[PDB]
């Protein structure tokens, strides 16, 4: 429901190391009080039902998009700032506090990440929270391991109930 | 013999310097699968944040060692394949037998290239199997405990297995199309039929799994010699089904054999009951076909050392005596390691099992779907335990009211890993309804591949080097791997597809080629009917099984020597410098999972092959990627005189991971751009690229600028807009009466020059 | 030649009859050391409760396929150290030496066991070793997925990897001994001394850390013939050390080389300042050298191609250039594989840099350790991250008043990993503060122990057939194995001393050795110069490093060569058979951490040895244990006529791991007891177990009547008493006028029987 | 004291699953309502205060004891039923339903553990979980992952008086 943290289960553990399940509220306010943040969106975002609340997310605070993989078509039309990386690629170029970023401000603390696999952003984010200092925030429906703080395993209609939570509350 | 280069038989020294030299540009990236290491009883040890364990190494260290472990197993996996084939060949065929492969005057251009040796007979292959032994088992070494400490040493050692296992393929291949009578550089390799379609049921059935095809050819030569070709059905899955149809089609004729499919379809077939018996050999085989076999009442044979599987070793038994005892249900099956009574007892056992197993499978029935599909609550843990992260939940509940299309659409994307079964509470056979709920799809799935050409032949890629020249052939796209796909086994087909359609030159192999091979259009047409089988622009080629992967990257190989004129003979350095800088060939694996991709991969790497593997592929532990913010990195040498050169960031990784098809060949289209290319090249490269990413992200690309260095650089029908763009954006000077680059680019154009990442090779 | 067994040059499947007969009575037991397999891409599989991951394969065969991984990395250790000092060793001195071990009509036990040839020639080891690597490799190809699905195919290989590594073990052995001039079967070795308190700081110290002797031989080479001997300190640390300890010493005259320790000490002799420069071979190395070594001033050279460290090559550079940069700090060591120039390198590195870095070291003073001691919190993360265990914040809490006994007893225990250091919020280096604490213990550690002796002659073992078969000497003990002792490194010496006293054989090699001879009684005296040197009843010998603990087991092999007459040639199975029915040896490797330690251990197995392990190696994922409440497990064939005959359940497992040193003991005594035993044997085999067991654990064995088949068999000085306990407790009538046994036991005593595990040795 | 849940902090861990963290109040429970419990005793019970209070809990609910290592000599002046085994054969032993048992009764259901290493210990208990259905409970200093139930990581003290706090509740 609102809860978010009722459901953290896992199939297979990285570590003793976990992200902490975090609510709406602790969510909302660790977007809203980043100094830099990066919103990384990936193709799950394409669901006609997320890319709105995703595009509303940006809207509120002005976040930068990184719409890795083939999710940059749903952002051509919208007034937001997106641009297209891969992920592996964003994942390396992170752990170099000397890249200057998609803008050529430099270096981002804090990323947001909705709309991936399970897989495959968990690999990243094993190098990214082992190599780097940057802080990641995970408003997706699965529990991701390797971020800093995570939601917990949501249904699809409640994750965008939490979505439209932390919308009303950023 | 004539000029050798200065690295013939490399160590891990030798070439630690074309290492070094890769990496200062593609970076190594690390994305470790574990917090903790485990090798000694020291640990386990916790590396987290780049931590150090009791012996010192720290995490990235860990993963560069855990990738060493991988590529030095897939290298192991082909040279143990080679050696057991070529010793079987030679026994067979005796060591003096001339090697014939097809029309080249370079032979095996990676022996060649590594070895420094041009072998003419089957026993001048033994040496380096020695060799490729003798020095792999030094590389396993480095596994131990208070073994080399830098990550970066274990880098070069993983590249150095790479190439030792390109070089294993090389001779696998070179043995057993040189005995076996397969094609040798067939632009006309005859079609095949493959599906799950194709086995018919009204027949005994024999599924054969595995790599190699020593036993299965006295199974066939049986078969043949006995006259039961029309009267029996013989299927295979995985590579071994695609040496079985090479075998004796030198003539260009149609064989009877069939392709089942991928590793994917192994449990899947076993859940169908079609087979009457299955034998197994080695690399790629699940590892409960026995634990369903018995329920099943299927046969299990096994025919190699490697892949024993627990069974009674039969091999100086009776024929007669094993049949009795597997018709009466003593045992499961039988270790049967001489071939010769292998290759009569499997056919034999087919004919006297099929009447006693007819219409007995696991897929349930319409009442029994009923019950299974109202015994789930919904709990969740099927989804965790996938790994391709399927909604079963979702499709078992809307199955609920009668609606199976949920589940037929998860039938494509299950991998048949039976991972969901195991954590259902409810004991419900999800894999089997998937399987009854797309019954319908798996009966109308047939289709046709085309059978293993071999070699590249000389006189195709001397044909070929003026359509690269000339602008007329964008580049090569190399489709390998196996079958480990994230979203089904069409999005191979859609990357096929979109780069003929462009007249690129794709090059398939393994399972990616069954998976091409399995979808038509309108008219009923495979890719490999709609387009030609030969070295060409616009054409699809098939290599074969995975061990003549080695042919692809050898290929590029021969581009150094034919065109260039440069030694093959112990020159990596040179020709991976040449094929890095001049070369627009890049690679695919979309499902890339074991170790034997690995070993290819970092091989093709160690050549100057860049290649995209699938989002799986992140768990290999290790990435190369390049920095092109970094404008210091893309910096070489001129060959003529030494000065310092600039490059264009292309490619901009060695290996890397994709998340979605669109993007994979949007990659695959920038990274075929090369510093050493005409205005034609580089233009047609161009026009593809920015075409593809204007279609599948929908923007023009944001660097597209970067390889622009004359007004002859730019796509023939969007020059004026893109002049214009130039202008307006960046304050470049055109001339705008003459339609010509006055000033801005960055690198000018020189066509004489000669591009290198190594000072010696300058004045 | 002469008579060849069944098996030559085994394989998979030629060594599967008796590895399944072992584990038919000997069970394997797996104790896994994750939840998780994390191999391909497929996963990482979670496999909790027996379940199978995506290919199948249960948790069972996940343990069995990371212990053969373990057996294999081990194997491949010593085959290619093997391989490198052959090479050079042939390259040196011809391969046309005669090989020179001592006075045995059985050269190579190991290698004529296996491979059945019989080597004169230094050039007639090199077939061997390319069998060696050529099976090596088909084994490592059964790491991949795909490949053996049973959890008992995996146990056969294992065992084959652990012949393959003493057949290995044996060839580097014998090449080096051959060629360098190591005693020659010497049963009076010169005494080396060890201990950290050895080395002088006033001369320049060189410090050799790795298993290769092939780059020290050359700098000590180079010390003589320059005369640097008497101004100069060289220390070696692990089996490097032992190897130039025996290096032309078959002369019997003292060495000037020092022993430092054992891996544990590495980082501590580094963290003491004492060393100028530090060179590195292969096997055994701390990762963290250099990041130590660059604060400490302490140049670091590597000398293999394994372990090059990330340093720069200066192979083909001036060794007055190197001197110069690492003299001004530019780089803080190099890979120098040559060897001519290193050792000229490394003593005049020595020497050039010992003025500049004296006095520079990470001890604390003592206001440093009162603010570092007063610096903690005692938040427990420390003890955490301890592999050992060990009371950290109990200690420095004692310390804080000024009580630092806890940390000087810590000093023993630890085993310098600096593991706590990494998660110290505090920042306070622990191992640092626990050896200022242990200063005075670490400043009087000195110790003598004897060089290695080579191998077992034939006359030593025709002199003790006697003595063990008229029950004087109760059994042989091999103290073997690395350095991960759980309680410190008293351990051994206690065992050893305990079964020293009782007229055991005692056999040591490897860092046991070096931790044995640390320790000396009231007189001042070492257990080496307490005890002779022979291979006799109450003598401990020390073979050498672990290359040579194929000594041990080949010893055992020619027990059943000259005494039984029975042929060696390819004979695995008959002469294992021999060694488990008949000869009473138990190893023990009480800090097994290295996967060396695990392929040795599971040869020893597989030549019918069993050994017991540390309570670390319970992390190994392998034990061998057997069912003694299962009647039927314990019966055998007699060879005299093929009938049913029974045995007493000894031994009672293949490997176990114990938890203290009082019950490895026990242990150790208990399984010394074999059924062809006669009645002198058996006594006091009884006698010396019973007493060991009421000395430790304080009752009488539970099962001790199980082994009493006659009156004789019993102790002299408590026959009475223990036949009125048989008598009362359980029924057995005793002819009290006689002092016989009337009826009661099992099994009668028929020294005549031959107990047999095969059935074609019968009749 | 009561508290013996509030420390499960670990260096490593096996995989997802983990011991459950009980209280003195539930291990009383768990400990008196076996129908047939073993008290498997490491040598660490050698430490006297361990001692007496291992000996009141076996005397309290006539618990075999299973003596791993050389805790024998412990128990040789106790009034107990206390006999010598091997942990390694000890593990062995329990998977197997047929083995008849330390007085030949047949095998156990529940084990109790005390006074081991927290990696020998592990060891064995990942076999022991993994092949069996042998339920564990781990009244030691240390929060044993591989156990069934298992007390949080105490000191010496907070230990003692657990046990204590135990004793009086059995
Ligand atoms: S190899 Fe090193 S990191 Fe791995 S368990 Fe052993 S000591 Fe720890
Ligand atoms: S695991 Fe079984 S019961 Fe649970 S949701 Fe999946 S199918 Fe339904
Ligand atoms: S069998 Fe198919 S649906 Fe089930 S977990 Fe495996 S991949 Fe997913
Ligand atoms: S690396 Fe593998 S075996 Fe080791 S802890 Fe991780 S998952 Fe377990
Ligand atoms: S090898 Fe088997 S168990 Fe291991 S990760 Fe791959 S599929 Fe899973
Ligand atoms: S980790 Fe540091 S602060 Fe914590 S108890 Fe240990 S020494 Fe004290
Ligand atoms: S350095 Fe010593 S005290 Fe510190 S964790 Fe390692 S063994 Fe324990």
């Amino acid at each position: 429901m609102v809860d978010t943290t009722k459901n953290t289960k896992l199939f297979t553990s990285y570590g003793v190391k976990t992200s902490k399940a975090i609510t709406t509220e602790v969510a909302a306010k660790l977007i809203s009080k980043a100094k830099r943040p990066l919103f990384v969106v990936g193709t799950g975002v394409l669901d006609p039902e997320l890319l709105d609340r995703a595009v509303k997310i940006a809207k509120a605070k002005n976040i930068p998009i990184a719409a890795t993989g083939s999710s940059m078509p749903g952002f051509v039309d919208k007034d937001v700032n997106a641009k297209y990386i891969n992920l592996h690629q964003l994942g390396f170029y992170l752990t170099d506090p000397d890249w200057p970023g998609l803008d050529g401000n430099g270096n981002y603390d804090t990323i947001i990440l909705l709309g991936h696999k399970k897989y495959y952003i968990n690999q990243v984010l094993s190098a990214v929270k082992n190599f780097s200092d940057v802080k990641s925030i995970s408003i997706d429906r699965n529990y991701i391991q390797n971020a800093t703080m995570s939601f917990g395993n949501l249904s699809k209609a409640d994750h965008i109930a939490a979505l439209d939570e932390v919308i009303d509350l950023l | 013999l004539g000029p050798m280069g200065p690295t013939p038989f490399p160590t891990a020294a030798t070439v630690r310097d074309w290492s070094f030299t890769l990496f200062d540009r593609y970076e190594p990236v690390y994305t470790p699968m574990c917090d903790q290491c485990c090798y000694c009883t020291f640990g386990p040890c916790n590396l987290e944040g780049n931590r150090r364990g009791a012996c010192g190494l720290d995490m990235k260290g860990q993963a560069a060692r855990e990738f060493f472990l991988r590529c030095i197993t897939g290298c192991a996996c082909h040279s143990a394949h080679g050696r057991h084939l070529l010793d079987h060949i030679i026994s067979i065929f005796g060591e003096d037998m001339p090697i014939n492969m097809g029309a080249s005057n370079v032979i095996a251009p990676n022996i060649q290239l590594i070895t420094g040796r041009q072998p003419k007979t089957l026993g001048d292959l033994k040496p380096i199997m020695e060799y490729v032994e003798e020095e792999l088992g030094q590389l396993l070494a480095t596994v131990h405990a208070g073994q080399e400490g830098a990550a970066i040493d274990y880098d070069n050692k993983a590249m150095l297995a790479g190439i030792l296992d390109h070089v294993g393929m090389e001779v696998s291949d070179i043995a057993q199309v040189t005995a076996l009578g397969f094609p040798k550089s067939d632009p006309e390799a005859p079609l095949v039929e493959v599906g799950m379609g194709t086995l018919d049921a009204s027949k005994p059935v024999i599924i054969a799994i595995g790599h190699n095809v020593a036993g299965v050819t006295y199974i066939m030569d049986y078969m043949e010699d006995n006259n039961l070709t029309d009267k029996m059905e013989i299927g295979g899955l995985c590579c071994t089904a695609f040496d079985m149809t090479r075998y004796k089609r030198e003539d260009r004729k149609p064989p009877y054999a069939k392709i089942v499919g991928t590793i994917s379809k192994e449990l899947k077939v076993v859940r169908s009951g079609i087979p009457d018996v299955i034998v197994i050999d080695e690399q790629c085989v699940r590892a409960d076909l026995v634990e369903e076999g018995k329920k099943l009442k299927i046969p299990v044979i096994a025919s190699n050392e490697k892949v024993m599987y627990g069974l009674p070793d039969r091999t100086n038994d009776d024929v007669d005596a094993i049949i009795e005892d597997i018709k009466t249900g003593k045992i499961p099956g039988c270790v049967m390691l001489d071939y010769e009574k292998l290759g009569e007892l499997v056919p034999r056992l087919a004919m006297e099992m099929a009447p006693l197993r007819e219409g007995i499978s696991a897929i349930p029935s319409d009442e029994e779907m009923a019950s299974l599909v109202a015994k789930c609550v919904a709990c969740g843990e099927c989804a965790l335990a996938c790994p391709e992260e399927l909604d079963i939940p979702d499709a078992i509940q809307a199955a609920k009211e009668g609606d199976f299309t949920a589940l037929d659409f998860l039938h494509d994307l299950c991998v048949g890993c039976r991972r969901c079964e195991q954590v259902c509470n409810k004991e419900i056979p999800i894999l089997s309804v998937i399987d009854k709920a797309a019954q319908k799809a798996i009966a109308e799935e047939k289709g046709l591949v085309r059978a293993g050409r071999g070699q590249v032949s000389d006189a195709e890629i001397r044909a070929e080097g003026l359509n690269l020249v000339m602008g007329t052939t964008p580049g090569v796209i190399a489709i390998i791997g196996c079958a480990n796909y994230p979203a089904g086994s069409k999005d191979v087909y859609r990357i096929a597809e979109e780069f003929l359609n462009r007249n690129y030159i794709v090059a398939v192999s393994g399972c990616s080629a069954m998976d091409i091979g399995m979808y038509k259009d309108a008219d009923g047409k495979t890719l490999y009917e709609r387009f030609p089988g030969r070295f060409e622009r616009g054409n699809i080629l098939n290599t074969g099984s995975c061990v003549s992967n080695s042919h692809i990257s050898g290929t590029c190989h021969k581009v150094a020597a034919i065109f260039a004129g440069r030694n093959l003979s112990g020159n990596l350095a040179e020709i991976a410098d040449y094929t890095l800088n001049r070369v627009g060939a890049v690679g695919l694996a979309w499902g890339a999972y074991s170790q034997k991709a690995a070993a290819i991969g970092t091989g093709c790497n160690m050549y100057g092959i860049p290649a995209v593997l699938g989002p799986h592929s992140g768990k290999y532990r290790r990435a190369l990627i390049a920095k092109t913010y970094d404008e210091n990195k893309w910096k070489v040498y001129d060959s003529r005189n030494g000065s310092e050169l600039d490059i264009p960031p292309s490619p901009e990784f060695l290996i890397t991971t994709a998340e979605t098809w669109q993007e994979a060949c949007v990659l695959l289209a920038k990274n075929c751009i090369r510093p050493s290319d005409n205005n034609m090249g580089r233009s047609i490269k161009l026009t593809h690229w920015i075409e593809l990413s204007e279609k599948y992200l929908g923007v023009l690309p944001e660097d597209w600028w970067k390889f622009v260095r004359h007004e002859a650089d730019l796509p023939l029908s969007r020059r004026e807009e893109l002049l214009k763009k130039l202008e307006t954006e960046h304050g470049w000077e055109i001339d705008w009466k003459k339609k010509k680059i006055i000033s801005g680019p960055k690198i000018k154009f020189d066509v004489s020059s000669q591009p290198t990442n190594l000072k010696r090779l300058c004045k």
